[PDB]
């Protein structure tokens, strides 16, 4: 990538995900860029992190507004049972980035679906340019990866520990380690978009926050 | 890499009272079998060295630690114990630090004062309690010394287990095989056998 | 080369050096980087892109009416993604600047700086900048700029070329190094 | 790996090792390198082991519609060259054996290059060298078929003692007018000191 | 270059080939690639054209004078001890000797032939029969069925003679014969009529 | 590998894991990589550590006084610089911890590095006394056993304290026993074939 | 590049009446775990496990294609059970179609063949494929196989007293027995491989259907 | 990283930010950049050459008496030539800045400024440096300039370390990113 | 591979070697690297080891179909130019043939004998005698010397011989003796005692 | 390049061929290839002119040197080894001919990687094929002077028309046990008619 954007950090608690990355769009050294939103909701129910090649995310966000008018199309339910799941909006992207990696034209990203099923489970699975796919309780990109994902393990280390964390424990969290990331990572930023999925009270979309 | 060239496996293991070291017999050229006697463990005074890697390298250090152990028993008056013989060891490794021996060493003994065995391995010195493997097979060695080894083992049940270790990761490997040998060795005696395995 | 645009209240204004090198050598020391692509569009790089561009916005123009800034960064993507500063006024955007870094991304800014000479004016035209500058508030603002752009950067020089897009119509500025240099 | 065919007066005696090794790292003892083409034709792979076994597969194929059309079994001169042909347009070493009523007993070396060589004797692999010697020393046309299986199986087990990337077992074949007939397993571990035993040869190692 | 080496009950027959060529053209069919270290130790070498010799010469010209020195002959053993600590010292050096060589020997004082194989590297071994390089790829199935340590001498220029009719049948190139060596209690002869 | 140093209020504390690794392989799960310089110098790296401490005690000898962390920073330095560490210590001078040059309140290397500096961050804080330093130094340590596989095993301590002996706790934490097998793999005596047995005169 | 590597190692089984395949749940990038349970081995129908190990991405897609497979199988032959041997070339007929681009996977699948005995299979990569008794894959298998020749096949093992005349003679495991060597042997390869641990999920194949048993393994 | 010097009407002030970085790694985010080597000379790098010069500084201190800036540089320069910035008080020189680019000559300059943040600076700090300037208008400057340095610089970032080399003696002072970052 | 082309006053006579290499083994000893084109016209080829055979037998066939076509045979000449057209294209194409043919035909019209050497780029040309490779640096001198036009074809037999044993000689290869053909009136027969 | 020396009854003859080629520019037609080392010892040049010229030159100093020591002429062996030495200890192709009491007419060659072989016919260069073949069929030892003068001529005539690099003309020299004689220089272009007009040879060359 020439523009890229830094960590996606997402992690599940007993009732649903939380996702949060900044909006910066780094050049190089070069702090360039400091209004991009990389956190792309899909629905009500699916929020989209994107890392990496702006301008393949870019792609991707149009990608998605796309699927979201084709399956209005000729859909009385398209705002209902039939609506866009996360593993449908999950696996759409996967294929593509697969089947890009497999024309030797990769989208240089890396993206975190996050979200809740219909029957109210949570997803949260990640995809590369290679087409690597893999779900975890947490998940994160990049420099998150190594630094952010040790603190969300903290919290929530396996699957059963997803039901004893609460919302309020899960975007503390969240919030600790965009401030860890901000202190060691010499791409990131102040600001940050924290999107939060929850099964009953729906998604919850906050911009703006201040490390 | 030169340790590949040879091919060869050293296995140590410690038992109640006892250390067993183990090697297979193998000389090769490539995949070209050369020779079936080129025994890869030495001894000097009641410490046992297993030297893997290249051959002619093993053949050096042998004969630098034959030299450096008579000069210490003259100068001394005792034998080398495999503590020291271990820091020795570390030692002539490093003073090659960037002209290095492509071998990786595996030090077997019991001290003569404490009788506790001791095997160690390699110059960061790796002074293990269980077992130390080297050569072309150290993975199959890991697995199999990891799966079969317990504590506290007698001499024969120690050389059963050395063995089958020593045959098994010798089996899966393609440089090593070609016969084996292994020594039980207790302050008292020091027993050595060949073991029969596949000839391919 | 260095190049910027700038939105003021009553539109925007691209300016531009007008040096073009070949490592050491000032091939063309009286180049015109400023480039039309529509009546009140413009684009400048930090060439044949540009003509596709204009052949597209032409195209668009007798069938769909007359674009806007935004359809003409489209444009400029969907050629560039499958360093660009696109300015221009329509009646309701009332002027906007639009920037494509090498990458491929399009950003929509209150104004733009690129190329070389842009590294040096970072920090100058941050401190400086201001929302709903005056014209020649922003006349002035550009000259400062590129001129310490000039002074810094060796592939930057000649004239500074100016493009005012408003309303009004579009209007053409030069400022030679006797002017500009003396600020 | 060691791939050995030679003919004789009872047909073609094909022998092979076993072993597949991932490095020095021995992965499979217990690899099939012969492919059972049809009832009357085998292929033996040494390298490129996946283009050999699809390719003779498909040639079994071939083979199939080639009977059905013309009420007649291709001829091992076809097969190869429809194996030569394949192998030179996506430019491994392999032997295709038949005993047809036209040609009689018959073996073709296919390798990677394009090249398609009939003879006598065949042999591919890492091992060829020890294998080649044994057969050199030791093959006549009047051998009997026990002794032939014999030779084969001697081959094999110069070329898996001295080689490290041969061993494994031993796969003995022997292709007849009435078809080939399997004709086991051997552990060269176990056919090792047998021969050592019986022949008295690998003096050099203790027993 | 091709060297063999096969050790007997009472001696050590050693084989080399006569072919010596640069570029492109055999300059000369009649080479001898052996140098007597001693009146009961031969050694034979193989491999870069011009190490070879320089090497070989080295060692004649350090095993002559020992002998002299002491009035009396290094054993083969010691030898070949010498020789592979050469060897050693080289394949560390500014420019390594890449030599292969078989060294056989009568020990006079054990009544007893060796041979002794040396590579480049310095892997010294003591075989009942050697072959450098490629050679014994085509050798070494023979010798691995008929040889015996009981061999006489007969019997082990007879093994020799199929080794190098194998030789010429499969290797692919022409190193136009061998010269045959044997080494005993009696001295060092060449065998002429091979 | 993973190594943190944490200074507090009345000393420094190092810490590492136990795990050496020779590719995907680990080789030592038990290495101790807290190397002692002097008895209150301390290295961890992520031979040249057993001759600095020689000099250093010689050196020490030499002026009959107490070897200080600058001394042995100082030797380090010029010695690699002529062909990466934690050095941590007290001396009269007081409690040091540098990296190799940075000084740091607290440090992290390693494989492990990006965990550990992610808990430290998270909470460290200024004038932690000795049990709160250990507790931060560990947990460190533990965050990058559980999530870099280069790291593993045990945790070992040392800490220095400005007026105590230095302590070093070997294997202060050991949160990786194996669980018992689920069969005994004892072989019955006779199992293996053997060719020839021989009794050695050592 | 578009390939990687995400560790993980398998291990297939073939029992007299039995199948199992079981493999390490943990996904790694470089030094990095991406998730501690993310499982590679997968029940594909008709008592058929499949596992393909290496490159995730083409391990996905694979074990995606097969399962495509069968089910056009199911749609063609009236619901009929998919044979493991016609699973087999079906397989190698998915590997060669990307000959020159290949699916960077060594692939295991087990089952029980028609006369209702255990059944393994591994793939190459570029396509070819063998019917084994056992098979290890990915990076810890030769940390784990030369155990279980020496444990199932009783590999250089004699019978004592026999003067290693008599090989120790083959024995009929259970499906508990074989079990407990899988889990021993992963235990194993836990300890000395950087790559394995975070749980062990074990697929079992017998005439009464697929089960799955999980174990934890350490998180180191 | 982001280094500046500013001669003064009362001597020269060495300002730095303290961020380290491997890549897009904050390895150390308290570093001290600002580097004694003698008394009242200080310099300050874009760690061994330092040790040699205070060693070879010392040695002429105790020959020869106190050494000027200017001997500190030439012999910064011996070592280098056989990016720093040297600066330094002396009664007679009332503060001096000496420069050092990465090849190896030496300049005197009324300020220097070097780094990766440097660039983004260059254009500002003509602007706004003027000479004789007050401590108290010299440390705003430094601040200004080394605030819009990190802002734009991904390797510049933390506390502005400041040294304040007078008659008076040194002078350490500490900006924390919530006072200079709201300049 | 090694290939000779004489002509002589009635007749052509190619030889080629018999061995067959790959790697470290000679597989074959007695090959034929030569396709019989029509009646009166033969070709030799040599050079890589897949292409040969294969361009022969695609030049065998499209001479044969001609044949059929037009129930007439083509001139020597004319089966010149034609493989050389076919080598000129693959030259070019997007695998050539590293092929280097020997065409020896007689022209039953003008009743004069004919050789063409024509290599893997396409550089046709008719000569007396000719090779290909390195074969020539060890011929030419003799036929340089020994040839005439008027040669009777025992004497070229002699001459090829000649040229033969020089190549054992000085070659450092080992292409295991040559297969001997004769192009005439009267069709293609082969030397099998030479 | 074609440099030749051949041993007879009547001692050496060495004959070269006179061409130095700068790329396909030809330098010269006249480069002498033969160093009178000393009144008794030749040296030829085949590659590496000037380190040859310069150590011959000195090996001639050594030459006299030992003369003056031991009252006594070195020996071929002794200047090949010389030679040989030098080359090897800064590891072209030389040919050290001489004709001493002792060891009789004596051809030591010497090359560029260290080798030393003692014979009676070399020939180095370009062209040492065709040359060498001329010899081989035309080499006596019971060969008079005058034809084995004429073959040394006619074997550089050989590879001066067929190697591109060699031509020029002839430098004919006979080593006798007084010291050699220079036999002439002989233009490649008036020899090569000559020889066809005398000889019946070069039927393709139409003159």
């Amino acid at each position: 990538p020439i523009v890229t954007g830094t960590s996606v950090i997402s992690m599940k608690y007993d009732n649903g995900v939380i996702i949060a990355a900044d909006n910066l769009g780094s050049y190089g050294s070069l702090l360039r860029f400091n209004g991009v939103e990389r956190l792309i909701p899909v629905g009500d129910n699916t929020v989209v992190g994107i890392s990496g090649d702006i301008s393949d995310m870019q792609h991707i966000e149009r990608l998605l507004k796309d699927l979201v008018t084709e399956n209005a199309y000729d859909n009385p339910l398209a705002d209902a049972e039939e609506a866009l799941e996360p593993s449908y909006i999950f696996e759409y992207l996967a294929t593509v980035m697969y089947q890009r990696r497999s024309k030797m034209n990769p989208l240089w990203n890396a993206i975190i679906v996050a979200g809740v099923q219909s029957n109210g489970d949570q997803f949260l699975r990640y995809v590369n340019l290679l087409g690597v796919t893999y779900s975890s309780p947490t998940l994160a990109t990049g420099f998150g990866a190594h630094m952010a994902n040790p603190l969300l393990r903290k919290v929530v280390d396996r699957e059963s520990d997803i039901p004893k964390t609460t919302v309020q424990v899960a975007e503390e969290a969240i919030v600790n380690a965009m401030r860890v990331l901000y202190y060691r990572d010499a791409r990131s930023s102040r600001n940050f978009s924290l999107a939060i999925i929850d099964k009953n009270t729906g998604l919850t979309f906050k911009k703006n926050l201040q490390v | 890499d030169p340790s590949s060239i040879n091919g060869g496996i050293v296995v140590a293991m410690t038992g109640k009272d006892c250390v067993a070291i183990a090697c297979d017999l193998r000389l090769g050229s490539q995949s070209l079998g050369v020779s079936n006697k080129f025994e890869k463990i030495f001894h000097y005074g009641h410490v046992f060295l297993g030297i893997t890697g290249l051959a002619t390298d093993v053949t050096t250090l042998n004969e630098m630690f034959r030299y450096k152990t008579n000069l210490y028993k003259l100068k001394e008056e005792r034998a080398i114990e495999p503590e020291t013989f271990t820091q020795l060891v570390s030692s002539s490794l490093y003073e090659r630090r960037f002209g290095p021996y492509f071998v990786g060493p595996v030090v077997a003994g019991i001290n003569s004062k404490s009788g506790k065995p001791f095997i160690a391995g390699f110059g960061c010195i790796d002074e293990a309690k269980d077992f130390i493997v080297s050569g072309t097979a150290s993975d199959q060695l890991f697995g199999m010394c990891e799966s079969l080894y317990e504590p506290n083992l007698e001499p024969e049940d120690l050389f059963e287990t050395i063995s089958q270790a020593l045959l098994n990761a010798a089996d899966r490997d393609a440089l090593s095989g070609w016969g084996a040998v292994v020594y039980i060795i207790k302050k008292d005696e020091v027993v050595k056998r060949y073991l029969k395995m596949r000839q391919d | 080369t260095s190049i910027m645009a700038v939105t003021f209240k009553d539109g925007v204004i691209l300016g531009a050096d007008s040096r073009t090198t070949t490592g050491a050598y000032i091939a063309n020391r009286v180049t015109d980087k400023l480039t039309r692509v529509h009546d009140k569009i413009w684009c400048c790089r930090s060439q044949a892109i540009a003509d596709i561009v204009q052949y597209h916005l032409e195209l668009y123009t007798s069938q769909y009416g007359t674009p806007s800034t935004e359809t003409a960064a489209s444009v400029f993507k969907e050629l560039c993604y499958e360093g660009i500063i696109v300015a221009g006024y329509d009646d309701k955007n009332k002027g906007e600047v639009y920037t494509i870094p090498l990458g491929g991304s399009v950003h929509k800014l209150p104004y733009a700086i690129a190329g070389s000479g842009s590294t040096f004016i970072y920090g100058y035209c941050d401190k400086n900048f201001r929302e709903n500058m005056s014209k020649e508030e922003t006349v002035d603002f550009i000259k400062h700029s590129l001129s310490q752009a000039i002074k810094w950067d060796g592939s930057s020089g000649g004239v500074i070329r100016m493009v005012v897009l408003t309303a009004a119509g579009v209007e053409r500025l030069i400022f030679y190094p006797d002017e500009y240099e003396q600020l | 790996t060691t791939t050995l065919a030679f003919r004789f007066q009872g047909g073609i005696i094909v022998a092979v090792d076993s072993r597949a090794t991932a490095g020095n790292w021995v992965a499979s003892q217990t690899v099939k390198k012969v492919i059972e083409i049809n009832p009357f034709l085998l292929g033996t792979m040494a390298g490129g082991a996946a283009d050999c076994q699809f390719w003779e597969t498909w040639l079994g194929s071939q083979c199939r519609l080639h009977e059905l059309r013309e009420k007649e079994r291709i001829s091992v001169a076809a097969a190869s060259k429809i194996l030569s042909n394949l192998v030179y347009q996506y430019k491994m070493g392999t032997m295709i054996c038949g005993y047809t009523r036209k040609e009689g007993p018959t073996i073709y070396y296919v390798d990677s290059d394009g090249t398609r060589l009939k003879g006598d004797i065949f042999c591919v692999g890492s091992g060829q060298t020890f294998a080649y010697g044994v057969l050199d020393s030791n093959y006549k046309w009047d051998l009997s078929v026990e002794d032939a299986l014999y030779l084969g199986k001697r081959s094999i087990l110069a070329a898996a003692h001295r080689d490290a990337y041969s061993g494994g077992s031993v796969n003995l074949y022997h292709v007849t007018e009435d078809g080939w007939i399997y004709h086991g397993n051997h552990d060269v571990g176990e056919l090792f000191w047998k021969v050592k035993e019986e022949e008295g040869s690998f003096n050099n190692v203790i027993g | 270059d091709i060297i063999l080496g096969i050790r007997v009950q009472d001696s050590v027959i050693l084989a080399s080939s006569k072919a010596v060529t640069r570029g492109i053209s055999v300059l000369k069919d009649s080479d001898d690639k052996t140098r007597q270290l001693s009146p009961h130790t031969l050694m034979s070498f193989a491999g870069e054209a011009g190490d070879t010799v320089q090497f070989a010469e080295y060692i004649q010209a350090n095993i002559q004078l020992y002998s002299i020195r002491e009035d009396y002959e290094l054993s083969p053993q010691a030898v070949s001890s010498f020789v592979r600590q050469e060897l050693a010292k080289s394949i560390r050096s500014r420019r390594p000797y890449q030599v292969n060589v078989l060294i056989g020997g009568y020990d006079k004082k054990k009544n007893k032939p060796e041979l002794y194989q040396i590579d480049y590297l310095g892997t010294k071994v003591e075989l009942p029969y050697g072959a450098h390089g490629y050679s014994g790829f085509y050798t070494f199935f023979l010798l691995d069925h008929h040889y015996r340590p009981d061999m006489t001498t007969e019997e082990g220029l007879d093994l020799l003679k199929l080794c190098v009719q194998e030789l010429e049948k499969r290797m692919p190139m022409d190193f136009k014969g061998v010269i045959v060596k044997i080494v005993d209690k009696d001295g060092i002869r060449q065998v002429d009529d091979f | 590998t993973t190594i943190v140093g944490v200074k507090f209020n009345n000393g420094v504390v190092i810490a590492a894991d136990t795990r050496s690794t020779q590719g995907p392989i680990v080789a030592d799960k038990n290495c101790a990589k807290l190397h002692r310089i002097s008895p209150k110098i301390w290295c961890a790296g992520a031979a040249v550590t057993q001759l600095i401490g020689s000099n250093i005690e010689l050196h020490s000898l030499y002026t009959s006084r107490e070897p200080r962390v600058v001394s042995a920073l100082q030797m380090l330095k010029q010695h690699l610089f002529k062909y990466y560490l934690i050095v941590a210590g007290v001396d009269p001078t007081g409690s040091h911890l540098f990296s190799i040059t940075d000084v740091g309140y607290y440090l992290s290397l390693g494989s492990g590095s990006l965990a550990a500096m992610a808990v430290l961050e998270s909470h460290w804080k200024q004038d932690l006394t000795k049990e709160e330093a250990i507790k931060l130094a560990s947990d460190a340590i533990q965050a990058g056993i559980w999530n870099d596989l280069g790291s593993g095993s045990n945790v070992d301590v040392c800490v220095m304290e400005i007026g105590k002996d230095a302590e070093y706790l070997r294997n202060y934490l050991t949160p990786n026993v194996r669980e018992e097998k689920q069969k005994s793999y004892k072989f019955p005596r006779g199992t293996t074939a053997v060719l020839k047995e021989s009794i050695v005169n050592i | 590049n578009p390939y990687g590597d995400n560790g993980g190692t398998i291990l297939g089984i073939a029992g007299e009446d039995f199948a199992v395949l079981a493999g390490d749940t943990r996904n790694i990038t470089d030094y990095s775990i991406n998730s501690r349970y993310e499982p590679k081995v997968f029940d594909c129908g008709d008592n058929i496990v499949m596992s393909a190990n290496g490159f995730a991405a083409d391990g996905d897609a694979l074990v995606k294609r097969f399962k495509n497979s069968v089910k056009w199988y199911h749609f063609d032959h009236n619901d009929k059970k998919l044979s493991i041997n016609s699973a087999a070339r079906n397989i190698q007929h998915l590997l060669y179609g990307k000959r020159f681009f290949p699916y960077y996977v060594h692939t295991i699948i087990a089952g029980l063949d028609e006369d209702g005995k255990g059944a393994v299979y591994s793939f190459d990569p570029v396509g070819s494929y063998e019917r084994e008794q056992c098979r290890a894959g990915g990076a810890a298998a030769s940390l784990i196989m030369p155990f279980l020749d020496n444990q199932v096949n009783f590999k250089n093992q004699y019978e004592p007293g026999t003067n290693g005349k008599v090989k120790k003679p083959l024995k009929y495991l259970s499906v508990e027995e074989v079990i407990k060597l899988v889990r021993d042997s992963f235990t194993s390869a836990t300890e000395r491989h950087i790559q394995v641990g975070d749980g062990l999920e074990i697929l079992i194949v017998t005439k009464d259907g697929v089960r799955k048993e999980f174990y934890e393994l350490k998180r180191d």
